RNA sequence: GAAACAUCUCAGUAUCGGGAGGAACAGAAAACGCAACGUGAUGUCGUUAGUAACCGCGAGUGAACGCGAUACAGCCCAAAC
RNA sequence: GACUCGUACGGUCACUGAAUCCUGCCCAGUGCAGGUAUCUGAACACCUCGUACAAGAGGACGAAGGACCUGUCAACGGCGG
RNA sequence: AGCUUUACUGCAGGCUGUCGCUGAGGACUCUCACUCCGGGAGGAGGACACCGAUAGCCGGGC
């Protein structure tokens, strides 16, 4: 039969309808008066978290991360530039804003590693993810044999050389087929062209 | 100058001389799908347009003969070589 | 006034000063910065690519 | 070309910056829970370097000392009283309901509460005209007739210091000492003795504008200079 | 550089920000598509090839599948119960 | 964030450059500003055609802006045959 | 190379429509998001504004 899990999943596909909606057009007010970072105790999509790597453990951490949105905040050329290069407004940055927010929790928690994260909705100026971390000291995880593995002194801050799952995706690296001729194995083995 | 509506002459379909018809080419329509039209949507972005950013070039003091010839008899028409004429009005 | 050896006669400011980092002769009193190691700006220390060829 | 002055400015720099830390008070009206049982007495007048206006040191009931705008005609001694109770006399300060139409006003809140924003410089003052449960009409000094919430608190009469600008400057020395006092670069070099490179109006043989001196309003800054969106210029017709 | 120059080119180069390791990264197909009754994780080397593709269709830019090699290695969760 | 511990007797942006006698005529062009029946005026949504979808073609509506009208020269400037 | 402009091409910026935030009953009411004022209670404003995206106009400020 259908786990309870599923209906968490079933109620995210559409945020903006039903009981869901609701609850958003609450919490969104006490998220916007929280900080960059919030560490919280449970996973508000807990479906999601799980199936991501989640787990109600010591050592397993998750903090929701609000970024603004929109395309680069970038400041004009004050030198010579072609037409080419000149411009300002339709820039964007090649790094998703998923990406920046798990770079942004991984910065508050410097001995923990990012897991996974998901998005949890945005308003009208923002978007939010939570990020799960990990903390590759404590025992709980050393001794985890489905956690264990990022433990590894090769996993140290994993996020900031895009080795997290959204990082990889990010880098072009989904299909293993005809497209990923720049991406796979790195963009910079390929002259950054990806 | 002056230029009869219809007149016998060579009909390069039938093979044989036949009563054409002369009708000005009026200009078909754009359908915007053409590899071109991809181009200039694909190739625009910021700063200058390279070829897309140039505008309409000019007149030449009169224009070349473009007409369509029609076999009166199977329909078809043909093309024929141009000649410069300021004005070019039909006989009937 | 002269911008040349009439102006040098009021140089007996100290500025840059033997720096407690690096052991060089850059450390802005003023500023409290050493120009030659980043010692007061950066916890890292002051480097760049261009102090050598690009190819090396 | 360089940034205009104008540019300059926004920087915020010394140069351009007001000399805060030389400042008294940053003039605004008391809270009252309620009640209006707040008065206080009148201890010193005082000159305010920031508004070249006298201004007056009260104490309260309740220990408070603090300086206060005060309008003309107060002096040492004096009781002022702040509530809605406050006697209708000047130098007291009430929301414009409780005040009568037809009395001089001044230092009035835009926003009940927010302290006082509107006729607050030498001699100026406010005018209380409609009353109402909703809008309390008041005509500021410009002549404009500002539609304020009747709980908007204002003191009554005229700001001291009236006539201040009667007196020309005489020489530039005296306009240097207050201009000293505030936040502005003086003296000014006119756009159009300047290089191209400058200002808009900079060039040319001769000293004159480049171009009609009625600019946009959607002008850019660092060319939005001259004659800004004028309606119209001259004296004629 | 295009014998000017704007797209293009120099070049994702120089330089800048962040960070790992003794190597990094990649990696067990929602692949390939010599179309098959076929191949079988990933890097890399040789080749495919200056080919296909791009481009004021100018100057220029420029892969991949496959093949021959090197080395080979395959697994763990989420959920159901 | 400066102006600003400021609030039109303010402060910003410009021109002219103490006092004295004065400062004519011109709004066509250009600038600024106001108005505007009508005309023009993009995209989203909407209607038609097209396509089992889509590209695409057309229509309806129409913002600022423009046409048009007015104000303005101590606004750029002009003051002849 | 500096400078100019009704040189060519662009880029900031301003103005304006549209989409998202955004909700209840061609003009209108409301409050619950959002904004601002108030120490607070509470007041004003209010689905607009701000912000993100896009479209047209102006645009030697660069
Ligand atoms: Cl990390
Ligand atoms: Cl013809
Ligand atoms: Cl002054
Ligand atoms: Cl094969
Ligand atoms: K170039
Ligand atoms: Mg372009
Ligand atoms: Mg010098
Ligand atoms: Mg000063
Ligand atoms: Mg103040
Ligand atoms: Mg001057
Ligand atoms: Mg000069
Ligand atoms: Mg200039
Ligand atoms: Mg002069
Ligand atoms: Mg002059
Ligand atoms: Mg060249
Ligand atoms: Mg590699
Ligand atoms: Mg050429
Ligand atoms: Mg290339
Ligand atoms: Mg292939
Ligand atoms: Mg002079
Ligand atoms: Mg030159
Ligand atoms: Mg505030
Ligand atoms: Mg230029
Ligand atoms: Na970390
Ligand atoms: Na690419
Ligand atoms: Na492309
Ligand atoms: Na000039
Ligand atoms: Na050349
Ligand atoms: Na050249
Ligand atoms: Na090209
Ligand atoms: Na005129
Ligand atoms: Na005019
Ligand atoms: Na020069």
């Amino acid at each position: 039969a259908r786990s309870a899990y599923s209906y968490i999943r079933d109620a995210w596909e559409n945020p903006g309808d039903g009981q869901l909606a609701e609850l958003q057009w609450q919490r969104q007010q006490e998220w916007r008066n929280e900080g960059a970072v919030e560490r919280i105790e449970r996973p508000t999509r807990l479906d999601k978290a799980r199936s991501q790597g989640y787990k109600a453990k010591q050592g397993v951490i998750v903090a929701r991360v609000s970024v603004r949105k929109g395309s680069a905040r970038k400041r004009r050329h004050k030198a010579g530039r072609r037409s080419k290069r000149q411009g300002v407004t339709r820039i964007t940055r090649r790094k998703d804003i998923q990406r920046v927010a798990e770079e942004r929790a991984s910065r508050t928690f410097p001995n923990l590693r990012v897991l996974n994260s998901y998005s949890v909705g945005q308003d009208g100026r923002q978007k939010w993810h939570e990020v799960i971390l990990i903390d590759p000291n404590h025992p709980a995880i050393q001794n985890d044999d489905d956690l264990s593995w990022i433990c590894a002194d090769d996993q140290a801050d994993r996020v900031f050389r895009g080795l997290t799952g959204a990082g990889r995706r990010n880098r072009g690296l989904s299909g293993k087929g005809k497209g990923s001729e720049k991406t796979r194995p790195s963009l910079r083995s390929n002259g950054g062209k990806g | 100058m002056q230029m009869p509506r219809r007149f016998n002459t060579y009909c390069p379909h039938c093979n044989e001389h036949q009563e054409h018809e002369v009708e000005k080419v009026r200009s078909g329509r754009q359908t915007g799908m053409k590899w071109i039209d991809r181009q200039r949507e694909r190739n625009s972005g910021i700063g200058n347009d390279g070829k897309f950013s140039k505008v309409p070039g000019g007149d030449k003091p009169t224009k070349k003969t473009d007409l369509k010839y029609r076999c009166g008899e199977c329909g078809k028409a043909h093309l024929r070589e141009g000649w410069r004429a300021g004005r070019l009005e039909f006989q009937e | 006034t002269g911008a040349g050896t009439p102006s040098q006669g009021k140089k007996n400011t100290t500025t840059h000063t033997k720096c407690r980092r690096c052991g060089e002769k850059s450390y802005h009193t003023k500023k409290k910065v050493c120009s030659s190691c980043g010692f007061g700006k950066s916890a890292k220390r002051r480097d760049y690519e261009w102090q050598s060829k690009a190819g090396e | 070309g360089r940034r205009i002055q104008g540019q300059r400015r926004g920087r915020g720099t010394s140069t351009f910056r007001a000399p805060s830390h030389r400042y008294k008070a940053d003039l605004e009206h008391r809270k009252v829970e309620d009640g209006d049982v707040i008065a206080g007495t009148v201890v010193d007048i005082e000159h305010d370097p920031a508004r070249s206006a006298p201004v007056a040191a009260v104490e309260f009931e309740d220990g408070d000392r603090r300086l206060i705008l005060a309008p003309e005609g107060v002096g040492v001694g004096d009781e002022l009283q702040v509530g809605v109770s406050a006697e209708i006399a000047p130098g007291n300060t009430l929301p414009l309901a409780e005040i009568p139409e037809g009395v001089p006003v001044c230092n009035v809140e835009s926003s009940p509460g927010d302290g006082g924003k509107f006729a607050r410089a030498s001699g100026v003052n406010a005018q209380l005209l409609t009353h109402d449960r909703n809008v309390a009409v008041v005509k500021l000094p410009s002549g404009e007739m500002k539609r304020l919430d009747p709980q908007c608190r204002a003191t009554i009469g005229v700001v001291a210091g009236g006539g201040r600008t009667d007196k020309p400057f005489v020489k530039a020395g005296n306009k240097h000492h207050k201009m000293k006092a505030r936040g502005t670069k003086w003296p000014n070099v006119r756009g159009v003795a300047m290089n191209a490179v400058d200002h808009p109006f900079g060039g040319g043989g001769r000293q004159h504008p480049g171009k009609p001196k009625s600019i946009s309003r959607n002008a850019p800054p660092g060319r939005k200079v001259g004659d800004i969106a004028s309606k119209r210029t001259g004296r004629g017709g």
